[PDB]
RNA sequence: UUUAUGCAGGCCACCAUCGAAAGGGAAUCCGGUUAAGAUUCCGGAACCUGGAUAUGGAUUCUUCACGGUAACGUAACUGAA
RNA sequence: GAUGGGGUCUUAUGGCUGGAAGAGGCCAGCACCUUUGCUGGCUCCGGUGCGCUUGUGACGGCCCGUGAAAAUCCACAGGA
RNA sequence: ACUUAUUCAAUGAAGCGGAGCUGGAAUUCAUUUUCCACGUUCUAGCAUUCAAGGUCCCAUUCGGGGCUGAUCCGGGUUGAA
């Protein structure tokens, strides 16, 4: 772990930043 | 400015991590490359029998210049060009019925291997250049003695990538000019007056020169460092 | 006849190294740039032991110079050696007990070991525990430097090989009787199935050429001939001499 | 076991010092006072290997 | 953000695969239940992995926490190659 | 840098609580073709050890024997 | 004797050869013949982000690029035989 977790936490700090673009 | 200083690096053997230099000169190559560069290498490290090494002096830039832009002028049609042509020639069977001589009779450089030597062996030949570069040499290791034997000035000229452009292919490995036009004849014989000069009347004492036997870089410095240790006097 | 045991030995089924316990191969640094032009510094992190070998290993960790990394070789231990001690390998490596010097930058008396037989197979010679090679003398005009060797021949190398400085530490180690089965079958366990020997002569005909007879004896002469073919060789192979070695050999 | 130190926060894992769950702190200790000493060090051997040869 | 995934880049040099139902290894227990099944079914109570994610909490105008002399502590308290 | 005085930590393990008494167990009584139940209680407090088995810890002995590897997971340095 | 055939060995084919700087010795018999060097040795630390700096461009801005730092030339990876 540590590489699919920090993968997953660019996913998911991704897709923040891609909803609140609007 | 005061925010910043000068570090600079020691790079010195056990200090500092190398940077980036040029590894060109070390690069383990594929063989395909190893190959080809070897080859040359081995085919100057070798006394070449004069038959080769015949070749290997080549048609200076200016002259070699001057007569692509000789053999331009007498180039060899293209398809659409002869398409336009036979269809003109058709037309004129029709409407005159001339004996396919309506076109006129065209000047072009004679090209195809077994075409010129059997064009040599004839004596039509006016001009012969032969490309340095035939990777099998005995396709045309014969060609400046037989040329030499008719009497026809030869040229060994670098590139049958060119001759093959000029003559509208990829490669042709030789070229001949037969005929040539009254407006640059002259041009011909001044042209073929430096090119004998050059290879024919050279014939016969580069037929004796053995080309080859030459060292590599550190083995010549390596001999020539034995020659001035030899030199104490 | 059968095929002999010693003759069996070279298929290498049951006659391979147990090599399951080993550390690896005890090779000294590669002579990249530094160690021919200046020299380099490791660390000695642990001394261990290794399975089927008399010497202790030392673990020397160096800095890679071209990447940011750590290096680890495996050296053979030279007696005095200890952790944390600071390695010197190159052609400027000062002459102390562990350094990696060349055999053109010592002089004559140095006791040296793992000494490479040409420069570059990173350590043939005098490897065993408790050996080591003398430098006799230097020859700068052809560079070459006579050694002598833990055999007494004296070899004439290149003065670019190198060798660690010292003696194989573990030395004095076949000075204590095994004195047992046990204790000679665990020291093999370990480095190969060579144990125990029968006796040849003990053996039948189709097995040995010394088997059988009505009372266990060789027959014929136990000295071979070089030029015997394999089979054959059992016994002692192209003896000069034999018996009682009286006097000094001449060396 | 080495997966359920997968599960557990960075205070299980760590303490609030440089080389935390990595080194001792004895060990970190004397790393740091090497340091300082042998740049120190460094330094007067620089300052004194310049000065000998510029006077000579 | 014709848009697909090329071109922008950047890192990396192991270098197939098979090989243990006793080696290594993420995580489950109790009670009950059938003619014959159970750490597998039923009831209750948990745990791990993977993925989505919002709220609370924490932290910040001294931007990426504080306390303890220290060993260290805590609910958290960015960290790529 | 002992003993001593004061602290820090690993939580194998053990204790209390939750889980969880509602479960399970032991009894009593009331019952009925019957599915058969239903209703009550109690389930508490200790002690011992060169004991047996097993796990673990700190040690000590033995070796020319020093007694697997990888996957996997974490941490640290660094400062993008 | 040579090296290019052949053969041996290593490396993630990284520093080969020649010449040149900058120092030391060097005797120079005119002006320099050469020869040695040409960043690391009390210490179980650290050393990585095309490298900081200097200099020159761009169009300044968020930065970007070149040279030097790190001497040139030969592309023979390096030896042995
Ligand atoms: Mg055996
Ligand atoms: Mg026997
Ligand atoms: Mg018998
Ligand atoms: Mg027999
Ligand atoms: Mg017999
Ligand atoms: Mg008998
Ligand atoms: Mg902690
Ligand atoms: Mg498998
Ligand atoms: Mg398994
Ligand atoms: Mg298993
Ligand atoms: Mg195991
Ligand atoms: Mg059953
Ligand atoms: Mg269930
Ligand atoms: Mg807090
Ligand atoms: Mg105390
Ligand atoms: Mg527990
Ligand atoms: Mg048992
Ligand atoms: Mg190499
Ligand atoms: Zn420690």
């Amino acid at each position: 772990m540590r590489a699919k977790w920090r993968k997953k936490r660019t996913r998911r700090l991704k897709r923040k930043r891609r909803k609140v673009r609007a | 400015n005061p925010l910043t200083h000068s570090t600079p690096k020691n790079f010195g053997i056990g200090q500092a991590v190398q940077p980036k230099r040029n590894l060109s000169r070390y690069v383990k190559w594929p063989e395909y490359v190893r190959v080809q560069r070897q080859k040359k290498i081995l085919s100057i490290r070798l006394k070449v029998p004069p038959t080769i090494a015949q070749f290997q002096y080549t048609l200076d830039r200016n002259t070699a210049a001057e007569t692509f832009k000789l053999f331009n002028k007498y180039r060899p049609e293209t398809a659409a060009e002869k398409k336009e042509r036979l269809t003109k020639e058709a037309a004129a069977v029709a409407e005159g019925k001339s004996k396919q001589d309506a076109s006129p009779k065209p000047y072009a450089v004679k090209y195809g291997l077994n075409h010129v030597v059997a064009l040599i062996e004839n004596k039509k030949a006016k001009l012969v250049l032969i490309a340095n570069d035939v990777d099998p040499i005995e396709l045309v290791v014969f060609l400046p003695a037989l040329c030499k034997k008719m009497g026809v000035p030869y040229a060994i000229v670098k590139g049958k990538a060119r001759l093959g452009t000029l003559v509208n292919q990829k490669t042709s490995a030789v070229a001949a000019l037969t005929e040539v036009r009254a407006e640059d004849e002259a041009a011909l014989a001044k042209l073929v007056s430096t090119i004998d000069a050059n290879f024919a009347d050279k014939y016969d004492e580069v037929k004796k020169h053995w080309g080859g036997g030459i060292l590599g870089n550190k083995a010549q410095a390596k001999m020539d460092k034995r020659a001035k240790n030899s030199d104490s006097a | 006849g059968r095929v002999i045991r010693n003759q069996r030995k070279g298929a290498g089924s049951i006659f391979t190294s147990h090599t399951r316990l080993r550390q690896g191969a005890a090779k000294l640094r590669t002579l990249d740039y530094a160690e021919r032009h200046g020299y380099i510094r490791g660390i000695v992190k642990q001394i261990v032991h290794d399975s089927g070998r008399g010497a202790p290993l030392a673990k020397v960790v160096f800095r890679d110079p071209y990447k940011y990394r750590l290096r680890e070789e495996i050296f053979i231990a030279n007696e005095g050696v200890h952790t944390g001690q600071f390695i010197y390998a190159g052609k400027k490596a000062s002459l102390n007990v562990g350094n990696v010097l060349p055999l053109g930058s010592v002089p004559e008396g140095t006791i040296v070991s793992n000494v490479e037989e040409k420069p570059g197979d990173r350590g043939a010679l005098a490897r065993a525990s408790g050996n080591y090679v003398i430098i006799i003398g230097h020859n700068p005009d052809e560079n070459k430097t006579r050694v002598r060797l833990p055999s007494g021949a004296k070899k004439v190398i290149s003065s670019d090989a190198r060798g660690v400085i010292g003696v194989i530490a573990g030395g004095g180690r076949v000075d204590k009787p095994l004195l047992k089965a046990g204790r000679a079958f665990h020291k093999y366990r370990l480095k190969r199935n060579s144990w125990p020997k029968t006796r040849g002569v003990a053996m039948n005909p189709v097995d040995h050429p010394h088997g059988g007879g009505n009372h266990q004896h060789i027959g014929k002469a136990s000295t071979i001939s070089r030029g015997a073919v394999s089979g054959q060789k059992a016994g002692l192979i192209a003896a000069r001499r034999t018996g009682l070695l009286r006097g000094s050999q001449k060396t | 076991r080495p997966r359920q130190y997968a599960t557990v926060s960075k205070t299980h894992k760590t303490v609030s010092r440089a080389y935390g769950g990595s080194r001792c702190a004895n060990c970190v200790k004397e790393r740091i006072i090497r340091a300082f000493l042998i740049e120190e060090q460094k330094i007067v051997k620089k300052v004194v290997k310049e000065q000998t040869e510029a006077a000579k």
